[PDB]
């Protein structure tokens, strides 16, 4: 990310990051204990870097619900383009 | 000069162009070397055991089958001595065996049949058996050892026994309690447990791997097997699903023969009515008749071992 | 005058055994888990018990003069590999903290109410360690080992020091935990010096406590650390079938699960018996009372009849919370001697305060 | 105490050509030189005793192949004091081995006196050169003393090494770097397939330094460093392509 | 010297020496696994402005009690070690708590609740303890518990048993900051709509001493919060914002920006870097419509 | 003088030398050592101190050179036992604690009465008023050595400390006798899981079990006692209880209003306060509070007084106290 | 110059104690008190860098250009996306 915006301009994409959008909502054991880190990485990367945008932040959804609105949060993640299909 | 350390790191080969080798130390270090001189391009190989000068990285050595790891957990029986006496009144699917074994071996096949039915009526004696009888090398490794925590350990001990058994092959690998690993589940969730599929998968593809050696013989014991496969009845597979039910009453007698057979008796013993008042024993609970009837011998005083000694052996409760 | 003296009690030991650590120190190297003998080329003569290097000696004659190599360390570890090779490295945890009592306190203490076990016990353990010999008449030799479960060495452990004492044979009690324990081999050699000790005491029981600390059958080797809890489990069984002579020791397990077994446990020929401690019972508790009595100051008047009237069956143990618990209310009710209720009470407080 | 060493740097080369290759193991083998009078060390040679599959040791000497060679050698008209023993001890600043001493212990025997040479290969190759020789012992002294009387004398105690060669393989060695003209002016005249570089490099030169002079509005990066060191590069260099044209 | 040596304390040891080659400064580096410790952060308290009676009441429960210890020792008390705000959430109430918290100069912290205690045995109390370590290192330092707080913006709305035991473990802590440590302008913030789920042990004094409320808001709090965030945005002027908020029903302070942003939306789809007031109310409605919308 | 005569001691070893942990001490006067860097070595010391001064498996004086035994090292990284509060006839007594005779009898009967029997009680309960003060207030009445440990100071990961620790403790038990075995919140090495293998951690139950072992190791007429304290009943061995050794289970409940006025009487009057603050008033109030809300009620009327800014506090302050802490 | 060389080792470099000194990581986890440019100065000189690091020198031979894939598992990189839309 910061690479990213060492190379600012530069791109961020995610496939499904619905994926890593899933966090422990207890105690989870293995495994979740990184998108702790991780999903709120980004959470704390997008709501903890300011707005000059040489870099967007892109993610693959089919599915937005693993996300969480702090995601979400204006600002960070503010443009939903829908895929129709249809 | 040269020779030799006791003992060398050893490395797994990679490449053996024509000339070369790369292999990666038991200090998990990897290195390039002009295959060394002490050193065969077919002894040469991934796992593998090498007298390798650990400084200049060079193999000294080959080495061979060693104190590489049987994985003490393993339990070999080789070729054990045995015969279809062992538990009387099972000389049914005994013939089952030799048809699924001993003639599968002697002429030219499957690599083994599937067990079901209780043992205690030496189904593994069968085995033993048939591993005297073919003169195959009897395996009994414990699920109990297959069943890991590690991914596909199980297949690498499947795998150690598949090639370690077949070292010893002529084999009869004797599962015990296949369903133990006989779980493939039904479904995606195989993370949970890739285990006890996968270690069975391990050994069907090391089934699949082979049709005509009857030098291994894969013996899968079970009360009865859990799944059933076009695998795990198969040529080449575990081809024949042999039961071992708790044998019929003078089979048992039979069996209660072999086990009032060793006590000094005084000939108060009747097989059958001990045989139909005990019921469906595996062989040795005829023996807990009997040896409690040889203990109940003394405690009836005789060292003589009597129907009553029996009776007590069967008294003491048979449920 | 006092100057120099620690010099040469040390200067001299430490030069001098600087040849022994130089003696280390070759290749960059009892009671041996590992010797560390290192990277010798030419020669390494080490095993390496360890997970740098792991090493063995043997597979062709391979020896050293006097030492296979260095380390300090010199010898087999404590994982055998060929003999001796240079005299003892070896063992590891002192020597055995494993219970040998021959000719147990216990001829009946807690062997009431347990008889049936007992008398399974008799033909078992106390006819043959009385006469192996009509068992050979009898053509057998007596049930080779024998499982006790229910409740552990309460009076279970007192009921095989019983026979063993009613017999005077020497009774061997073993740990389980003690045989998983820290290091490899741990009670593969204690179970081997249990096996050496034992026909050196034999006309003796070998008695097993905690065969669930050892694990019994599991799935658990597939962690890859309990593969040593059953290698020792391996060891014992590989070991205890063949040369255990059973006519004269006696095998026995106690544990709290008869199920758990290894299944080369039950096996005959290895365990023939198996039996439960039976609960300590009306009478039992009266006269495993009795005896937890003895040490406190309690009435006669009245029974532990009595008090084990009004208790449940249970634990030739718990017995003193009917008894010991009364050393209180022989100095709560000032009665040195603690009378009825006293133990009525420890029956009613400690049940009552049980709730569990 | 203060000792004369002197290499022939053949043997000393010889010895890291061997050394430089003989990783991991110290290269072993005779040293041949002598002493003249005192502190002298000579070295005209030394060489490789042959692989030791078992390693550097007393035993690993044959002094076999020395006669070969000290024969061939003889016939060569080669022929010194073997005046010690000279390792490839990798990442070795330390000290080889009291074997090695002792090794050397026992052969320093067969002189006056002798050398165990430190030489790490790998730190050898840096451009400078990393290497001792240890003989630990002495008469008294440059005459220490004391601990030899005093017994116990362990320790690293290097020798002060020196070698000698001559002008004559210095021009030979020199001769490094038909000939000149072939091989000079004419002989990287290659520029002008650069000058777009050559420009472009020069051209790139000149952003830098609006840059650096800018500062000039603390530490170094300074506003009036790189720029002649950078705008001074590209001078020369451009320079000396005017001699072919 | 060896007396001017101190325990952990950083060295040059002479390397191959393995004796002291000088002595360097003894020192470590920050945390992490969600109770990460963040380093005065920085947010001032007029963003959210309007709501600055409740920042003046979180001035008097943490500045003043950072800033001044002693007017409240003067006062005699043990002033706030911890703090609560209260009422209408969705102001970025994170602002609230780190814009005092940043005036204050104070590290704030933040840490997830639930994982302070969990399965793996002494794996969640070890947060704990390590928690009530690196904090007051770097005291004056204005802890905030995340996953717990329901002022809204940080809101999981805590937990009942899942961080109670983390309370209980973390209360244990906010009654032993309330020991030795008597630790005051080191302040768990815990700024709560709801009071319930936690043990009324929190609110206990010396966890939190000031009990203040946030309200309450409402179109004025938000039209200031407006009139912050569309100042900041080039605008159009005769733009009333007032009506802007009076359009504004249901909506927050961190709302508010969706306001700004959707009228940015229209006025940067407006072809506009300036804001025409017509887009705000506009967007109050369509901020209204997510206000109002799932 | 002796600077040189200890010096040379010193001059023996040569330096730095290294810092090393034994393994086993062995009368060879040699030893093998243990190494954080792991070369552990059988290896000797540099005798004038004693082996006996060490245990095996302790950091002791190594050189650099095998890791030859210098000498006697401290390894004062820890006490001379595990993690320990080591008392004697304790600070609190039966009187300081507020009444808590309920199950100061317990206590009481229990440790103190067959001092002229159970070996010991099992704390449970609420601490800070319960648990800790009855911790030493028998302790302090049979005036014995007062042993208190806390299973979180001992929760061992280290396999055979928390026992040594333990045994460490009981060293002290045996020698510093009459001795009060203290116990605290064991969650960690009591709690015996489900197995031997597989994950469960056995330094739990070995820590327990040989803690047990030498629990089980001892009973009395009264003179040395036991004490358990912590909230977690079933995690622990049935032989660790062993009922007829420790049949007392002493569980403290918030301090009755009688009880809580004694806590109160003592806490209410060691708060200043207005003589309207009085006991019933700040009993009736309660909903049987924790001897320590009790007091917490008095700690803050002093703050919320100083808060009204007063050193003598009213009546409110305290039900405002209360009310809140 | 030429006491700059290739075979180098990496680690990250953690801080200065001052001009050419500094603690910075091995990729043996070494950090030690080293040397490090003198070609690099302050704003020359950078604050967290992978580094090059002589191995007995032992000091800091230069920085490393962020480096980028470690794991994680890496990033997207599609350097001039192949696919135009429409």
């Amino acid at each position: 990310f910061r690479l990213a915006r060492e190379n600012a301009p530069s791109i961020i994409f995610i496939d499904e990051v619905d994926s890593i959008a899933t966090k422990r909502f207890d105690a989870q054991t293995g495994s979740d204990r990184e998108v702790q880190r991780i999903l709120i990485e980004l959470l704390t990367q997008m709501d903890g870097f300011d707005q000059s945008t040489n870099v967007k932040v892109i993610m693959a959804t089919n599915r937005a619900d693993t996300l969480d609105p702090a995601l979400l949060r204006p600002g960070r993640l503010d443009r939903k383009i829908e895929f129709p299909s249809l | 000069k040269n020779n030799r350390q006791l003992p060398y790191l050893v490395a797994n080969v990679v490449e053996v162009v024509g000339k070369a080798a790369v292999v990666k130390t038991s200090s998990r270090q990897t290195v390039f070397l002009p295959m060394v001189g002490l050193v065969d391009p077919d002894k040469l190989k991934p796992n593998d055991l090498v007298g390798v000068n650990k400084d200049s990285y060079l193999i000294l050595d080959t080495l061979p089958s060693e104190f590489d790891s049987r994985v003490k957990a393993m339990e070999v029986d080789e070729k054990p001595t045995e015969t279809y006496s062992d538990v009387g009144g099972l000389d049914k699917q005994i013939e089952e065996l030799v048809e699924a074994i001993v003639l599968p071996m002697k002429r030219a096949a499957p690599k083994g049949a599937l067990m079901y039915g209780p043992p205690g009526t030496g189904k593994t004696l069968l085995a033993r058996a048939c591993a005297a009888q073919t003169n195959a090398t009897f395996l009994k490794l414990a699920a109990p050892q297959l069943v890991q925590m590690y991914i596909g350990e199980g297949a690498k001990l499947v795998r150690d026994a598949f090639a370690l058994a077949k070292e010893k092959a002529p084999t009869i690998i004797f599962i015990d309690e296949l369903d133990a690993i006989g779980t493939k589940r039904f479904d995606s969730e195989k993370s949970g447990d890739r285990e006890v599929q996968r270690t069975m998968l391990e050994l069907l593809n090391q089934l699949d791997g082979f049709s005509s050696d009857d030098r291994v013989k894969v013996l899968a014991a079970t009360n009865r097997v859990d799944v059933l496969d076009p695998a795990l009845l198969r040529s080449g597979r575990l081809d024949r699903k042999i039961e071992f039910p708790l044998p019929s009453e003078d089979s048992r007698a039979q069996i209660l023969q072999i086990h009032s057979r060793k006590m000094t008796t005084d000939d108060d013993i009747n097989w059958q009515e001990l045989a139909r008042s005990t019921d469906e024993f595996n062989g040795a609970q005829l023996k807990a008749v009997t040896v409690e009837a040889g203990m109940i011998a003394l405690r009836n005083g005789q060292s003589s071992v009597k129907h009553e000694d029996f009776v007590e052996g069967i008294s003491e409760v048979q449920a | 005058l006092k100057q120099t003296e620690n010099d040469l009690k040390d200067i001299e030991a430490r030069i001098k055994e600087k040849a022994g650590v130089k003696e280390s120190d070759t290749g960059l190297a009892h009671p041996l888990q590992v010797a560390r003998c290192t990277k010798i080329i030419k020669a390494k003569y080490v095993i390496n018990l360890k997970q740098i290097a792991k090493f063995v000696v043997g597979l062709g004659e391979r020896v050293s003069p006097t030492d296979i190599e260095e380390g300090m360390r010199v010898g087999v570890d404590r994982s055998k590999y060929n003999i001796e090779l240079p005299l003892p490295p070896r063992i590891d945890p002192s020597v055995t903290m494993m219970t040998v009592e021959e000719k147990p306190d216990v001829t009946y203490s807690d062997v009431g109410g347990c008889k049936d076990q007992i008398e399974k016990l008799r033909e078992v353990v106390e006819l043959p360690l009385l006469s192996p010999e009509r068992f050979a008449t009898l053509g057998i030799d007596p049930p080779k080992g024998i499982l006790l479960y229910g409740p552990p060495g309460t009076g279970k452990t007192l009921c095989a020091r019983a026979v063993a004492n009613r017999t005077d044979a020497t009774f061997i009690r073993v740990i389980g935990s003690e045989l998983v324990q820290k290091y490899v081999g741990e009670g593969a050699r204690m179970v081997r010096e249990l096996f050496e000790m034992a026909r050196t005491k034999k006309a003796c029981i070998i008695f097993f406590d905690e065969i669930d600390a050892v694990g019994g059958a599991r799935f658990d080797d597939g962690a890859g650390g309990d593969n040593e809890v059953q290698r020792t489990m391996l060891e014992l069984i590989t070991q205890l079938d063949g040369f255990d002579p059973r006519g004269n020791i006696k095998v026995m397990f106690a544990t709290n699960r008869p199920n758990t077994l290894d299944p080369a446990l039950l096996r005959p020929g290895r365990i023939d018996r198996k039996v439960e401690f039976s609960l300590p019972d009306l009478e039992g508790r009266a006269n495993i009372f009795r005896i937890h009595s003895k040490s406190m100051s309690v009435e006669r008047g009245i029974r532990w009849e009595l008090i084990s009237r009004l208790c449940p069956n249970s634990t030739g143990a718990e017995l003193r919370s009917v008894c010991t618990e009364a050393g209180m209310f022989a100095i709560r009710a000032r009665r040195k001697v603690a009378t009825e209720k006293d133990f009525l009470k420890a029956v009613d407080k400690v049940i009552s305060g049980y709730k569990k | 105490t203060k000792e004369t060493v002197y290499i022939s740097s053949i043997a000393l080369l010889k010895m890291l050509k061997h050394g430089r290759a003989g990783v991991p193991m110290e290269v072993m083998g005779l040293m041949l030189g002598e002493f003249v009078d005192d502190y002298t060390v000579n070295v005209v040679d030394v060489f490789a005793m042959p692989q030791s599959g078992t390693g550097v040791s007393v035993e690993a000497v044959d002094d076999v192949f020395q006669a070969k060679m000290m024969d061939m050698l003889k016939q060569t008209g080669r022929d010194q004091m073997v005046v010690g023993w000279y390792h490839s001890h990798p990442g070795f600043g330390c000290w080889l081995s009291s074997v090695d001493v002792n090794t050397q212990k026992s052969f320093e025997q067969l002189n006056s006196r002798a050398v165990a040479v430190v030489v790490d290969p790998i730190q050898s190759v840096k451009g400078k050169v990393v290497i001792d020789a240890f003989r630990l012992i002495d008469t008294g002294a440059l005459i220490n003393i004391q601990a030899l009387i005093h017994g116990l004398n362990r320790h690293y105690y290097s020798l002060n090494i020196d070698y000698h060669k001559t002008a004559k393989e210095t021009k030979m060695l020199m001769n490094l770097h038909y000939e000149e003209k072939e091989e000079s002016n004419l002989a990287a005249t290659k520029s002008m397939v650069k000058i777009a570089e050559q420009y472009s490099k020069r051209i790139e030169e000149e952003k830098e330094l609006t840059e650096e002079e800018l500062k000039t509005r603390v530490g170094r990066q300074d506003p009036k460093k790189h720029l002649s060191e950078t705008a001074d590069e590209t001078l020369e260099n451009n320079i000396v392509s005017v001699l072919t044209a | 010297n060896v007396k001017d040596l101190k325990a952990s304390q950083r060295v040059c040891l002479r390397s191959d020496s393995y004796m002291l080659h000088k002595v360097l400064e003894n020192k470590a580096d920050p945390l992490v696994s969600l109770m990460m410790v963040e380093k005065v952060p920085d947010s001032t308290y007029d963003m959210v402005g309007g709501l600055t009676k409740q920042i003046k009441e979180i001035k008097e429960v943490i500045e003043l009690p950072v800033k001044h210890p002693e007017l409240f020792e003067s006062l005699g008390i043990a002033q706030p070690k911890g703090v609560i705000l209260y009422g209408p959430p969705g102001t970025g109430k994170t602002l609230l708590a780190r814009a005092v918290a940043h005036h204050t100069d104070c590290k704030f912290i933040r840490v997830s609740g639930a994982e302070l205690v969990q399965k793996y045995i002494g794996e969640g109390s070890r947060m704990v303890r390590e928690l009530f370590v690196m904090a007051r290192e770097h005291a004056p330092s204005i802890i905030f518990m995340d996953e717990i707080d329901s002022i809204g913006s940080t809101r999981v709305e805590g937990s009942g048993g899942g961080d109670s035991e983390v309370q209980r473990t973390m209360l244990e802590l906010l009654n032993q900051l309330d020991g030795f440590e008597t630790s005051k302008n080191i302040k768990i913030i815990m700024a709560t709509n709801r009071l319930d789920i936690l043990d009324p042990a929190l609110l206990r004094p010396g966890r939190i001493d000031r009990k203040i409320e946030f309200p309450p808001p409402s179109v004025a709090a938000r039209a200031e919060i407006l009139r912050i965030h569309s100042r900041k945005m080039n605008l159009t002027r005769g733009i009333n914002l007032r009506k802007v908020a009076e359009k504004m029903n249901g909506c927050s302070g961190a709302d508010v920006k969706g306001v700004c942003t959707e009228a940015g939306m229209y006025a940067l789809r407006e072809r506009r870097i300036h804001v025409t007031q017509e887009d705000f109310e506009l967007a109050v409605g369509k901020v209204m419509n997510k206000n109002q919308e799932t | 003088k002796q600077e040189e005569e200890k010096k040379q001691l010193e001059e023996i070893r040569g330096n730095p030398l290294s810092i090393g942990t034994l393994e086993e001490i062995i009368d060879d006067d040699h030893a093998i050592v243990t190494s954080p860097t792991m070369p552990d070595y059988y290896v000797s010391i540099l005798s004038f101190v004693d082996k006996e001064l060490l245990e095996p498996g302790c950091s002791v004086l190594l050189h650099h050179k095998t890791m030859s035994i210098v000498g006697v090292l401290q390894d004062d990284a820890d006490p001379m036992v595990s993690v320990m509060k080591m008392d004697k006839s304790p600070t609190e007594s039966y009187s300081d604690i507020g009444g808590l005779e309920s199950q100061i009898q317990e206590i009481k009967e229990s440790v103190e009465l067959p001092l002229t029997p159970p070996k010991g009680v099992i704390l449970y309960g609420a601490p800070g008023t319960g648990k800790t003060l009855l911790a030493k207030a028998v302790a302090n009445q049979t005036s014995a050595t007062f042993l208190r440990i806390v299973g979180s100071e001992l929760i061992q990961k280290y396999l055979g400390d928390g026992p040594r620790l333990c045994r460490q403790i009981f060293k002290v038990a045996g020698e510093n006798a009459p001795s009060i075995v203290f116990i605290d919140e064991i969650d960690a090495i009591g709690t015996k899981r489900y197995d031997s293998n597989s994950g469960g951690e056995r330094e739990i139950q070995r820590t327990m079990l040989e803690l047990l072992n030498q629990l089980d190791g001892f009973d009395d007429r009264g003179d040395v006692k036991v004490i358990m304290a912590t909230n977690k009943i079933e995690t622990l061995d049935p032989a660790l209880i062993r009922p007829g050794r420790i049949d007392r289970k002493i569980l403290f409940e918030n301090p009755d209003l009688s009880t809580k006025k004694k806590i109160l009487g003592i806490h209410t009057s060691k708060m200043n306060l207005s003589e309207d603050v009085n006991l019933e008033t700040l009993v009736t109030t309660k909903d049987d509070l924790s001897g320590a809300d009790i007091q917490a009620m008095c700690t803050e009327a002093g703050l919320l007084a100083l808060r009204e800014r007063r050193m003598q506090v009213t009546a409110e302050d305290f039900k405002q106290a209360k009310e809140r802490v | 110059k030429r006491i700059q060389s290739v075979p180098l080792v990496i680690g990250q470099f953690l801080e200065p104690i001052d001009q050419n000194t500094g603690i910075v990581s091995s990729t043996t986890g070494m950090s030690y008190v080293v040397r490090i440019l003198s070609t690099l100065d302050r704003e020359l000189l950078k604050p967290s860098m992978s580094v090059a690091l002589h191995r007995h020198s032992n000091a800091l031979v230069d920085i490393l250009p962020p480096d980028s894939d470690s794991s994680i598992s890496v990033m997207g990189e599609n350097e001039k996306p192949d696919v135009t839309y429409a």
